[PDB]
């Protein structure tokens, strides 16, 4: 993993946001629900 | 209006890397799809991809995989292409398009194609810098069915392409059918152009092809005369 | 390509033709999304029909499109010199499917068989380390042949090369090829030929060393 704090997320441009770091080691625990998949192509018929 | 404006052409040699770029210009940048097609000279259309500007969202087709480097510069409105290994058959030029309904919201499409680029032609050639030789094509007796004749001469050995063929310094255009310059098997290139002179001529006139190679500078004017048997 | 189109057609000015995009259910069948695109030569693809049936702003009035069932087709009334160039079907079945492209031209020329012309490797070339020899053709019509080489009789496919036609000033067209061999290769062989072949009926060349 790696951390970045400038972000200009929602992509806006004009105005971006600085996250100020935290002390010490973080740790967060999550719980995961729920995902988000695109797919391929025509490649190979019927094939994989 | 909007615009797509692509990268110039190049001329490098293969197993290297090519990137070509599109800029547009004249819409909302961020919210519309970019396809790249190229189209290998006589060939159809080959479809390379394509670029959601929308954080990055890409989609490449199966054949084309891993060749192909697509991104854009959301800042400065420039999207760019990568193709690598470079093979003869990597040789075509290059389109970018967009998908005709687009927004910053919702979206579909897949058909649409409307604003395309102008193209970009990569060439793929291991040859180098030779001096071709030239030498006439010379008619014959039985090639003389009516009382005419067909000649010309061949650019062979030279490299890089092309080479025109003009005749007598511009003094016969008649009949005159030049053959677009192709790639041997070697690299060195190869062309050749016709005319068509009558056979009660054939005494009474010079026919000589001016063939011109620039990049290896050896210029062979070859004059086609008939065959002394 | 995964969709099939014809090679090349030929109508009269002011006339109209059909050109014929056909695949599988799985794109012309199952889809809305047969497109269409002009192409003028030397120049970018421009759209022309779209959602198997749609015409973009500013396309005239004379063209349109279709599909029947598992066949989508493409329309073009009151033809015009401005429509002479290259036509591809595109439609989606999961990729990008497109149609091989067909050439336009004008219609009523009568059949014409071709011209050949065949020469030996000039001396200059002999002494030069090459053997390559021309064989030209020109003024024919309708425009699809198929050219081949036979050292004697058993073929050789080494060394081959091929232009692609242009329409000359006459409404028909003309071309050219190569072989590339060795002085070994041309002093050793009887001869070489060059021969032709159209709508059943065929036609040859040949010449030899001296
Ligand atoms: C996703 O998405 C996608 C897309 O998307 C995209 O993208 C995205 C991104 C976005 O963007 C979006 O937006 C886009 O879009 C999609 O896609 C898809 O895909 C699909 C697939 O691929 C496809 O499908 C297909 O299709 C086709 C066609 O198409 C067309 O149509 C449609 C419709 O259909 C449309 O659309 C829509 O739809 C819907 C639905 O879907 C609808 O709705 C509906 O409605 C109805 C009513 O109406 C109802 O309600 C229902 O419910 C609903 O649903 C709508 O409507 C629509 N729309 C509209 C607008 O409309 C489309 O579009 C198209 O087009 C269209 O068209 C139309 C017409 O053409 C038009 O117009 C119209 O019109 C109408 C009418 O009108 C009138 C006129 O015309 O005018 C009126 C008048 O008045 C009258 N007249 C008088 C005089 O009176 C007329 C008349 O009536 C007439 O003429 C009659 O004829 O009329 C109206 O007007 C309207 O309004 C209008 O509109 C329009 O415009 C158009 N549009 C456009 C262009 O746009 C189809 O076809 C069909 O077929 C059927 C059959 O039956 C029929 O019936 C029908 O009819 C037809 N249709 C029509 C229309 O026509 C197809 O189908 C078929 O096929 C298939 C396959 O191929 C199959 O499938 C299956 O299925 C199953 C179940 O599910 C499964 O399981 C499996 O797996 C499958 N398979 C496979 C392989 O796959 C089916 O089923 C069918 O087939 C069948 O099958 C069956 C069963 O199996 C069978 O049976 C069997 O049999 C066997 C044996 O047998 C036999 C017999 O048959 O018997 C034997 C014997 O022997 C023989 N024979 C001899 C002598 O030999 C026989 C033979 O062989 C045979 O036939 C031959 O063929 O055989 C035993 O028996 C056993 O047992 C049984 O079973 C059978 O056979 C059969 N067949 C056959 C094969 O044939 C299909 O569907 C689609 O398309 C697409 N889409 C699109 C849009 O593209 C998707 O989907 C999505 N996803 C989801 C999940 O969602
Ligand atoms: C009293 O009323 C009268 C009449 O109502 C007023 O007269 C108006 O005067 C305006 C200027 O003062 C003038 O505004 C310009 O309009 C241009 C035309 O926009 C239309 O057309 C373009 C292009 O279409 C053209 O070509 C197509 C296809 O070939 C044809 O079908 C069309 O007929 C046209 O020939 C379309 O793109 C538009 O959607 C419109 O349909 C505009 O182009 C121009 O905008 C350009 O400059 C702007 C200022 O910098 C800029 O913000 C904008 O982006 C445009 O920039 C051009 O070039 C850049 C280069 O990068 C490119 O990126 C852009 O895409 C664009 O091409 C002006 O908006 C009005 O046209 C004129 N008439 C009307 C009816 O309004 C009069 O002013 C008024 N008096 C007062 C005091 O108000």
């Amino acid at each position: 993993c790696r951390i970045k704090q400038i972000i200009n997320m929602w992509q806006r441009i004009g105005q971006a946001m600085y996250a100020p770091p935290i002390q010490g080691v973080i740790r967060c625990v999550s719980n995961i629900t729920g995902l988000i998949l695109t797919r391929d192509g025509g490649s190979t018929n019927s094939t994989t | 209006e909007v615009q797509l404006v692509e990268s110039g052409a190049q001329v490098k040699k293969p197993g290297a890397s090519v990137t070509v770029s599109c800029t547009a210009s004249g819409y909302k940048f961020t919210g519309y799809h970019m396809h790249w097609v190229r189209q290998a000279p006589g060939r159809g259309l080959e479809w390379m991809g394509w670029i959601n500007p929308f954080r990055g969202a890409v989609k490449y087709p199966q054949n084309f995989r891993g060749r192909v480097s697509m991104t854009r510069d959301t800042s400065m409105e420039i999207f760019y292409m990568e193709l690598s290994r470079l093979t003869s058959d990597d040789t075509a030029v290059y389109y970018c398009a967009r998908e005709m309904f687009d927004s910053s919201a919702d979206w579909s499409p897949w058909r649409g194609m409307v604003a395309w680029g102008q193209g970009t032609l990569v060439t793929v050639s291991s040859a180098s810098t030779k001096g071709p030789s030239v030498f006439p094509l010379a008619p014959s007796s039985k090639s003389t069915s009516g009382g005419t004749a067909a000649l010309g001469c061949l650019v062979k050995d030279y490299f890089p392409e092309p080479v025109t063929v003009s005749w007598n310094s511009g003094a016969l255009t008649s009949g005159v059918h030049t053959f677009p310059a192709v790639l041997q098997s070697s690299g060195l290139y190869s062309l050749s152009s016709v005319v068509t002179v009558p056979s009660s001529s054939l005494g009474t006139q010079t026919y000589i092809c001016n063939v011109n190679h620039k990049p290896s500078n050896t210029k062979v004017d070859k004059r086609v005369e008939p065959k002394s048997c | 390509s995964a969709l099939t189109q014809p090679a090349s057609v030929s109508g009269s000015p002011g006339q109209s033709i059909t050109i014929s995009c056909a695949g599988s259910s799985r794109d012309v069948g199952g889809f809305d999304l047969v497109s269409w695109y002009q192409q003028h030569p030397g120049k970018a693809p421009k759209l022309i029909i779209y959602e198997v049936n749609k015409r973009p702003s500013g396309i005239s009035s004379r063209f349109s499109a279709s599909k029947s069932g598992n066949t989508a087709s493409l329309t073009i009334s009151g033809l015009q010199e401005e429509d002479e160039a290259h036509y591809y079907c595109y439609s989606y079945a999961d990729g990008v499917a497109f149609g091989g492209g067909t050439k336009l031209t004008v219609l009523g020329q009568p059949k014409a068989a071709p011209s050949v012309t065949l020469f030996p490797p000039s001396s200059e070339e002999l002494q030069a380390n090459k053997a390559t020899l021309v064989c030209l053709i020109s003024d024919f019509y309708p425009g699809a042949v198929t050219v081949a080489w036979k050292a004697d009789s058993s073929p050789v496919k080494a060394g081959v090369e091929t232009t692609t036609p242009s329409k000359q000033s006459n409404n028909k067209y003309a071309a050219s090829s190569y072989l590339s061999l060795t002085p070994e290769q041309w002093k050793s062989h009887r001869s070489y030929s060059c021969q032709v072949t159209h709508e059943g009926s065929t036609v040859e060349k040949t010449v030899a060393p001296t």
